[PDB]
């Protein structure tokens, strides 16, 4: 059982930065990110066709799933809000299907490990092995092909702005100019907490980008770490528990989105 | 650093706002429209 | 002494965690509590609960900016 | 050294965060209880939760300030 | 190709660990779903 | 060093924050629950609240002031 | 002195392990104990948990990825 | 190495603050329940309750009186 | 000026062992405590249980890697 | 450094005041709402409690009497 | 670094006061408030508790001794 | 510098102590508190508290691991 | 610099003491509140109430012996 | 008496100076060329013939109808036997005379620091007396708690009572308490028997350090403000020798409990 | 005679000392005598 | 501090007590106590 656990064959060092520049020769640069935030992208639309190529009663199959996840969606933004609950949905249900298969592509085999580059050998004495990389020729840094979208300060942010900006559009939809009334109104010390909460909303974009980035990004290094560690055998539980937080991450960034669209109109 | 490339992120709120649009003309509406159908038809 | 920066982003975004961790924690566990004891007041408790974390969490972020201003 | 004014702004912010977070924590907790207890004197307790936050984030914003003046 | 770089050994224990987590899914995590895809669409079928 | 005072309120400023939050936010919670629990002796506990506040404050103030001493 | 980055990354990661810790114990226990009180809540209380859980344990991963910034 | 005076003054005062206020806060929230479930105790509840914060408070006064000893 | 590796180590692995130890605590007192009051309940909250353990412990594991990156 | 003392005692007194302190108040809370709850058993309830002050405030008072011992 | 053995004597008392005076705060607080809920379980209850003093505040001793090894 | 092996061996034990120690006492009160309530479950409910303790006291191991790591 | 041996001793008998002392205060409050609701199960309580102090002092032992073999 | 009290500054006048009493060990009292009188075996002594005076005193006629001193003495004794009948019930006898004897010695140890001049009094090996001539001063009557010595002889005696009396209720099992079940009684085992180890030397370090630090206590206070201020103190240390006391029988007594059973 | 004499300290001691009894034989004198009557009777009316 | 002599000293000394306190003070107050009890 605990006797396979062998460090000969291991990574030498634990690769750790931010969202990494693909070549791109022409204009519009595209990094690793936004080349699996496109096959995530494709992934979702060929999803979502097949299951309405053909649509019935009786559901089996890929278009039952869909139902599923979408009525279990429907019914949990329900819950929180029944007005805007249709009204607002397309964007808090795209949300968690990206997110999703987003965390989701950066536990699949080779994230972080192809690159584009722009027993022996292992060192001994040690818990972690030291083999270099294919592309140590030419002293380049093998820039991991894919990563996880969610794991780039860029599109997270992205994501967190268009929240924030729904948020405060609906928000301003329909209450009158009544968000002048919940911040800074002057009634004794309602003054005070108006103003704080003003703040609060201002860094609830950021605060829901960061959160989800800093999630992803460091399920990402404890994998790379705990494969440096063992690279066999280790990183199991690690690997169900970074799965199951990619999941629950992408369910409550759109619970987070709505909840905040509620106590915005409310 | 950080990499926070105004380009790369206007590249990003672009394609998640395709995404959104394609998804609600082509996932949302239909599957919507088919729930409807079964919980009023009952 | 070399940078005594890094420490310092350090110290803020460690006790801006402390703090505001424990503050939501209680503020989620008794709302959660309120509304299985009575649910039909369920959505106004959902409301002060968000407001009392949309408070609590804030001084959590102030740290962490304070160190995004240090750390950069 | 250099980084002093840096480690003191980090001090300040993070103590004055972990304070006033779990004082909040609990004043909302506590709120949410009560009301959820009875919803009819919910409006009374609302504005003494405020008035109970008025003080409390009052010290945090304290320590915030003595960001802003070492931090200039 | 001139430009695609993979690391020789990493790699391999990434595929190791994710079939393993695969295997391990469908050993737990697949009955009980196709369990309750059945129930929901046996359900439909009832209620047509 | 040349920057330990700026340390030294920091600390203290944060460490006043660090209990009389705390203390706020208990006291704020109990007297929140004891009135919603009966809500016609809201009025002799509100009393008691403030008094209470009126004392942890106290202590906070006493490590703000001396902030305002390591200021001038 | 030299090695203080592997001090800034240890105190970063240990302060937020320590505070989000609570948080989630404190939120999964009074949400347990709700859903043991009344079973027909859970629906909606397991929303509120798992939502409470990610903002807090959003401070720890501030914290561990400040420090793997730091580390790295 | 003089400015290390005024940190010592800064913690006398600080954590000496941090352990009395918090009690005192359980102290009134505790006395503050007890008035709620029976009103006509409460004389004697409030004169323990005084009594506690008058031992708590000493507590502090012992952070306060040593701290001058230091400033000066 | 030299050893601080292993004091960054000593750190990381300390402050995230006193985080989610308590959280543990707290979750499996509660889980075990609505069990008692409910048995026919315990196969539905112990997962909830064992759920809340795998975040908390995720927190420490997460001090432990950084014990085994500056460690090492 | 010169100044190291003054830190010890303040420590002395700081940090020992923070465990009795809200041992304190911890203390006088379940007398009060012991006594709160069968007025008659109000005698026992306090002997207890002042022994268990007693017990306590005997923990801060070492940390007081260690200060002494540096600071003079 | 002339003093240090004073930092050390304050720590040691410091924490031991931290730890233990809690401890005996909540397990007095306990007690009584079982002999408020049924005074006869008292006889019986009592022994138990001084069993819990003499524990806890055995951790608290040890520091004082480690102390006074340290400070002499 | 000459020491600051040893202070790694102390922080981790003693941080490891700090966790783990507050988790299993949460533990086991919650659990005898449920074992009091309802005696019949008590197999069921002892099994959860060692289970706890087990998923507890890994943590304060991990800290005697650092500690044997550098005491060795 | 000289001197680091006795912080070393001092810090891990008192952070051995923090943790611990609360926990075993925490198992004889909750073991004696269980006494006084439910006296003839009192047996059952106590032995487990004993194991779980026999877990939490055996951390603070732990690090009462690790300042042995520091001091020693 | 008014609050208004303007001898709060007494220190200008009477000038206790810095609290020269700091010995952590036992002083030598009187030099002789067998083993030496330490400053706590003088007291011990005096507290032991104080004891026998009162035994003797409330003993010699044993009147039925219990007045004046015999009274009190059997009160403290009944409140004493019916505390430990509280704890056990059989091993009353067995350990009563042990917890009693050192409930009354340390208490009156506890009792006798606080008597003035006993950081006062002393003997030739702000200036004291003796630090005037060439010769210091080391003080007299130090309680025989505030000793380590003391201390640790009647903690090793009562874990010696202890092991045997649970090796003779529980035979050689006792010995070796349930180690061969190796599913729960094997980490938990040894876990067990270092805190017996360990259980002794709190019982002793306790008492010391609660009384030694209630003597320097005093002596600080003195030096800080010698009037007035010390009050308070003063009766705190007056409880609180009696609640080491009492704490350190009932302990020994349910120790005794829990290793019988 | 070798007797060494703090007078300021001895002073201090034997005043506090002095002011304490005072307090406890203002405080601590009804009760503990009644406690004493109270077993005296009971025990003399059991003849 | 750790004086061999000075503890065992103490130690017999204070097993003499132990030891003439029983014939002196507990026993005949037992026996007291014992004779009030049988008496009803």
């Amino acid at each position: 059982i605990a006797s396979r656990f062998f460090l000969y064959t291991g990574p030498p060092h634990v690769e750790v930065a931010a969202e990494v520049i693909f070549d791109g020769i022409p204009g519009f640069p595209i990094t690793n990110s936004f080349v699996v935030a496109i096959i995530i992208d494709i992934f979702v639309i060929a999803l979502a066709v097949a299951a309405t190529r053909n649509l019935q009663m009786v559901p089996r199959g890929l278009q039952n799933v869909m139902e599923f996840i979408l009525e279990s969606l429907y019914n949990l933004f329900r819950n929180i809000n029944a007005k805007y609950v249709a009204t607002a949905f397309p964007l808090v249900a795209t949300i968690f299907l990206f997110v999703l298969f987003g965390n989701w592509f950066g536990l699949l085999p080779g994230v972080g490990s192809i690159g584009v580059c722009h027993p022996l050998s292992s060192v001994a004495a040690a818990e972690g092995e030291e083999i270099h990389d294919t592309c140590a020729a030419q002293g380049k840094k093998l820039v991991p092909l894919f990563r996880a979208p969610a794991a780039d300060l860029n599109f997270t942010f992205a994501i967190a702005v268009i929240s924030f900006v729904f948020i405060e559009y609906w928000g301003f939809r329909a209450l009158g100019p009544g968000y002048l009334k919940k911040f800074f109104n002057t009634n004794g010390i309602m003054s005070f907490v108006g103003i704080i909460e003003f703040i609060s909303e201002l860094v609830k974009p950021f605060a829901l980008a960061f959160r989800l980035f800093g999630n992803i990004f460091a399920g990402e290094v404890l994998l790379v770490v705990m494969a440096f560690l063992v690279p066999l055998l280790l990183p199991l539980p690690f690997y169900g528990f970074e799965v199951f937080v990619g999941f629950i991450q992408a369910l409550i960034f759109a619970l987070l989105t709505y909840a905040f669209l509620n106590i915005a109109v409310t | 650093a950080l990499g926070i490339n105004p380009t790369l992120f206007i590249a990003q709120l672009i394609n998640f706002l395709l995404l959104i649009f394609i998804l609600r003309a082509l996932l949302y509406r239909p599957v919507m429209n088919l729930l409807n159908e079964r919980t009023r038809r009952i | 002494m070399e940078g005594l920066n890094l420490v310092a982003t350090a110290l803020a975004v460690g006790l801006g965690a402390i703090g505001p961790g424990v503050g939501i924690g209680i503020i989620v566990s008794g709302a959660v509590q309120a509304i299985g004891r009575n649910p039909e007041i369920e959505n106004r408790v959902v409301t002060y609960m968000f407001i009392g974390i949309a408070f609590t969490e804030a001084l959590a972020i102030f740290g962490l900016v304070i160190a995004f201003l240090i750390g950069f």
